[PDB]
């Protein structure tokens, strides 16, 4: 499929940026997570980034660490995540779905088999957080064999060689990191380095989504203005889950309000 | 692109977030430069001699082997400043940190020995040290925590995940991901992403180099085998390195068997785990069926790696080194035996290596064999553990 | 009649019951013979090198003395096997016991370090060791008691008198009075009846001999002063001995001042006691007005002699050595300072010597002085004492 | 004075041995100790050996260790001991009184001063337990200047040189040790080595008293038969004190019975 390509073409036609929430699958349980995801979509999410709970999420700060822990407390496994993903796709045929993976979960049952399962359930992209471009060959090859976009990361400090590799090897979107460090709303990054955004376009990279520390509408607007195709927000969304664990209905209302506001900021 | 090979056969690599690659490349560059720099080498040698107390003795056991054809020597890393071999490589890494112009050190620790080693090196060499330690480890390692604090290190409990060593490893990397411009991550074993397995081996290889010179002096020949315990792999690779090209010398690594391999309560991933990718490397590890990382169990907290250094996995794969396991009970018996027959109190970690040597001797008492056990540390820390049993 | 002079000026002698005189004469004879025997010397040197880890390092402090004209080195007896200098002389006395054909060892201990040293030497060398320890000391030194037991020694609590070190000294002598035909009394310091002050000095003198060679190598000249703590006097006389004839080298012994000399709660008999006769010798001691023997108080249990070796009293009397005191609080500050600025955890005993060197530097920071402190032991044992404060 | 010489002459006239109990002064208190001592004398003690409580009695086994401790519990000091000694002598003008001392108590206030005090209260001998003949010069000189007999010890193993020194330097009596070790009734020694007893006589030593482990009449008789002038018993006497602490009247009755039996054994 070509779900990101179709999305970005549609958004470009409307001079609009993408807003892309992240949540952990199965946080705080399978049924509530499915409701959360439906709420994100109804509230205007253009695409999703979905984490499979992992024991050792070493690119994540405390907010998302705690989401992984809640999912484990609910007994969530990768197999259950795939069941969730198949159902999400059955409900929502066009929204791009990206996974946030750690390498061991991809390598565990065999790399090729993992990407084959992604294709079967209708995932569009996979970002393996602890595989740098230097180690990426078997992952990107398997992704492409199964019509999955492999997502690569452009750090703010990226040199020309790295920009060329990310441009060549990635598909779907290019992840533009706002800053060093780990995920977290408590730590705001920079405006998309215009120089990086322009070099990526020069090298015909997949459209850029800025992520890390994106918690406010004003940051979404600024990302798009700087030339990114959109913005990803994780911790800010997950914080709403955490705050409202005891109040599942209020949780969905607050998620809807927040996502609506973030998506509004992406519009021309 | 790297200067050195990041792999040992299929094992090893640099499985870190993209943001950390410049830090690993910088470290590799600084290490390659340092290894060719006679001034760096002289400074390292000076600290090892005059501060740490190298060379360490090579002690012939005679009482333990009486009535057999085994001759057993112990390489006395228990006599190094700090009481374990860890001191060697922390001094080298502290000097690398300074070479790169870094003023801060991050370290992980489980049992606390690496934390103490890191704090002592940082105190000596004017570095600001922060140490991550799983909250469960903090609770059970009060002595080591107090030592770290006395030496001016910040000890930061880690409550995420299982609140043990792997969680502290993660936290150290999360910190470094944001702080690498000013801080060096002083990794505590011959594992993690390249270049750490290589650096740690090179900064521990004096163990084997000295052993070779000492055994040649005393016996006029090389050992039939050298035997070392394997947590993450540093003391073992430090003993093995200078013998790898001496094809006649057996290399035997001893993983903790815990309550017994069959119980699943062990720390023997090399022989009884499954290859995975975690903590920056492709290596055998303790993992669930689905690929979640698990803990290693041993009576010895210091053998509490849930994986193993990639060079050990490689040496095993090609048959150059053999790996075995020793249970809690076997280690305890070796501890008691060394205390009573040689007047040396060994670390429970090291007791695993000694236990396997004792088995080699006892199983085949008329086999002529010259063995060296790496006595990686002293066992003062373990007397209450052993007492309670 | 004796072969060697039992006195140092008026101090020393052989104040034992008549029944023990043959044992002391036999010991003296065996010692004089051993000192001329190249085989005995070679065996002792071999144990010191290959078992105990001599020579010990001489470490230059630079961080501690920054901004002053003091240069400070530490003689690292903390790195000897066992963690204190006591190991040197127990190995020598164990070899004497064997030379005399004895198979059993009696020892006294207070803090437990001498007991552990005696037990380790006895385990190595095939001797049956029994250790007397005041019941109050047994209660408060569980770690050391367990170490002694692990090494196969019998630990015998002494409930008589004050149930502390002097009482254990008495009990050891009472046992020897009946058992001297088969047992050697392994006295733990440079005190007691002749020939012990002499033997212990000679079996500790490698401390000063090495220090001299090391300082000449590093500085091209002798120290301005060497500084050592004084419990019974062994580590201090071992450091001092080879410098006694180097008239330019100051010899400074540091007694424990406890809560302060003025409080009476101290262990400083050389400077603040009164000459008496006890434990086989004429020497300054802690005694009541009527002549009953008293205890020494110090935060450091190892400085818990209620007297001092006669050679120290003599060197003081002729002005060849100067003796000073350091309080609990001064020792604690030195402990903390060394941990934080040099990454070395010193014994609280040794911390008294370091504290006095720190005072020498701080009081007169523009005085050019090259100082050596004997770091008699490591302070792992003391972390909980220091913690609780 | 010449109290030992007079005693031994009187005993020789009757072909009789001496029986000499030891007790610790002030055990279990001053008043009871004075009563104990009067009882010993009335029951037939020929001489006394009296210990001054010392902190570190390193020639004594547990029985006498515990006597020293009881005296300290009663606050007994050397000055109080001297007061006791003056009164004992005022009551009993001819009985030889020997002290069992440790060196520090003699050296404490000055050696000469100690022996001067002994002369003033009427003590006859002093045995300093931890001063061997080799260290004895200032002690024996001060003793003789103050008409006090210095007592020396002949171990069972004594060589000829030692026998000659003990014979020359001692006065009053020669102490013949029954065995190595420390005081105690639980450990019986040998018969007086006839060879030692005869050599001492050859060298004109002061008459021999055998001590250590002497607890029974049969041992007293045997000592005298072997050629000793008598026998000393300490622990056996002190054990009666210890056993009867709660019963002071019974204590005196048992002491009387025991001493009477021991003295009877010395008679021809
Ligand atoms: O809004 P924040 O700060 O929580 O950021 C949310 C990011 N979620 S994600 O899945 O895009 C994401 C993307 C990349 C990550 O690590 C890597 F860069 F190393 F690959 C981790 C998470
Ligand atoms: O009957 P026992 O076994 O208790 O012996 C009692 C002895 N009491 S004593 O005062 O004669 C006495 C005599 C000598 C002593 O020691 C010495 F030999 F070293 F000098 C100790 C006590
Ligand atoms: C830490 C430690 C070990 C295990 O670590 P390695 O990296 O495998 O050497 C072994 N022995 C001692 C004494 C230790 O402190
Ligand atoms: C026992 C001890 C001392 C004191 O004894 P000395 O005989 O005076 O040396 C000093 N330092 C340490 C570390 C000790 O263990
Ligand atoms: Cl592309
Ligand atoms: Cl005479
Ligand atoms: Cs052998
Ligand atoms: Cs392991
Ligand atoms: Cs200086
Ligand atoms: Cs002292």
């Amino acid at each position: 499929m070509e779900r990101y390509e179709n999305l970005f073409a549609q958004l470009n036609d409307r001079r609009e940026g993408a807003f892309v929430p992240f949540v952990t699958l199965g946080d705080p349980g399978i049924e509530q997570s499915l409701k959360i995801i439906d709420t994100l979509i109804d509230a205007g999410a253009d695409a999703l980034e979905l984490g499979v709970p992992f024991s050792d999420p070493l690119a994540d700060g405390p907010t998302i660490q705690n989401a992984n822990l809640r999912a484990f407390a609910a007994g969530v496994t990768p197999a259950q995540c795939f069941e969730m993903l198949a159902l999400i796709r059955e409900k929502h045929p066009t929204i791009p779905i990206g996974l946030l993976m750690y390498a061991n979960l991809v390598f565990n049952n065999g790399i090729d088999a993992f990407y084959a399962r992604c294709e079967q359930v209708g995932v569009d992209s996979v970002l393996v957080a602890d595989v740098p471009v230097e180690e990426s060959a078997p992952f990107r090859q398997a992704a492409l064999r199964h019509n999955i976009a492999p997502i690569f990361i452009c750090p703010p400090n990226a040199d020309d060689d790295l920009l060329r590799q990310v441009a060549s090897y990635g598909r779907g979107y290019t992840y533009l990191l706002s800053r060093s460090g780990v995920t977290g709303a408590e730590n705001r990054g920079a405006l998309p380095l215009h120089h990086l955004i322009e070099k990526l376009k020069e090298y015909h990279a997949a459209p850029a989504l800025q992520g890390f520390g994106i918690s406010s509408p004003e940051q979404v607007s600024a990302a798009v203005r700087a030339g990114a195709a959109g913005a990803i927000s994780g911790s800010a969304i997950v914080k709403i889950i955490e705050k409202n664990l005891a109040s599942p209905k209020q949780m969905l209302a607050e998620l809807r309000s927040f996502v609506s506001a973030m998506k509004a900021a992406s519009r021309a | 692109t790297t200067l050195l090979n990041p792999y040992f056969g299929e094992f090893g690599g640099m499985y870190v977030p993209q943001i950390l690659m410049p830090a690993l490349n910088q470290l590799e560059e600084a290490f390659v430069s340092a290894q060719k720099d006679p001034e760096f080498q002289a400074q390292f040698a000076d600290l090892l001699k005059n501060y740490a107390g190298r060379p360490t003795a090579l002690t012939k056991c005679q009482n333990i082997t009486a009535g057999t054809r085994t001759t057993l020597y112990l390489k006395r890393e228990d006599l190094l400043h700090g009481g374990a071999h860890k001191t060697n490589q922390v001094l080298g890494q502290a000097l690398l940190a300074k070479r790169m112009g870094k003023s801060e050190i991050i370290a992980e620790t489980g049992a606390g020995q690496h934390g103490v080693a890191s704090a002592l090196a940082s105190a000596l060499l004017g570095l600001k040290c922060r140490i991550y330690m799983g909250a469960k480890d903090v609770e059970r390692q009060s002595p080591n925590v107090f030592r770290m604090r006395l030496m001016g290190a910040e000890v930061i409990p880690v409550h995420s995940g299982s609140a043990t060593l792997k969680d502290a490893c993660n936290e150290a990397l999360r910190d470094w991901s944001g702080s690498y411009e000013t801080a060096h991550y002083m990794l505590g074993t011959a594992a993690g992403p390249h270049p750490y397995p290589t650096i740690v081996r090179e900064f521990q290889r004096m163990i084997g180099e000295e052993t070779k010179a000492q055994i040649l002096d005393k016996e006029g020949r090389l050992p039939d085998a050298v035997i070392a315990c394997v947590g993450g792999g540093s003391n073992a690779i430090g003993m093995f390195a200078d013998f790898i090209n001496d094809t006649s010398v057996g290399l035997i690594g001893v993983e903790p068997g815990g309550h017994g391999i069959e119980t699943g309560e062990h720390g023997a991933p090399l022989k009884h785990g499954r290859v995975g990718i975690y903590f920056g490397m492709k290596a055998p590890m303790m993992q669930t069926a689905d690929g979640q990382i698990e803990e290693s169990y041993s009576i010895s907290a210091g053998l509490d790696f849930p994986s193993v250094g990639p060079q050990h996995a490689y040496l095993n794969s090609i048959g150059r080194a053999d790996y075995v396991s020793i249970t809690d009970d076997e280690a305890l018996e070796a501890f008691k035996t060394l205390c009573r027959h040689e007047g040396i109190i060994p670390a429970l970690e090291s007791s695993h290596a000694l236990a396997h040597a004792l088995k080699m001797m006892r199983e085949q008492p008329e086999k002529e064999q010259l063995l060296v056990v790496n006595l990686s540390g002293r066992g003062d820390k373990d007397i209450f553990t052993v007492h309670d049993i």
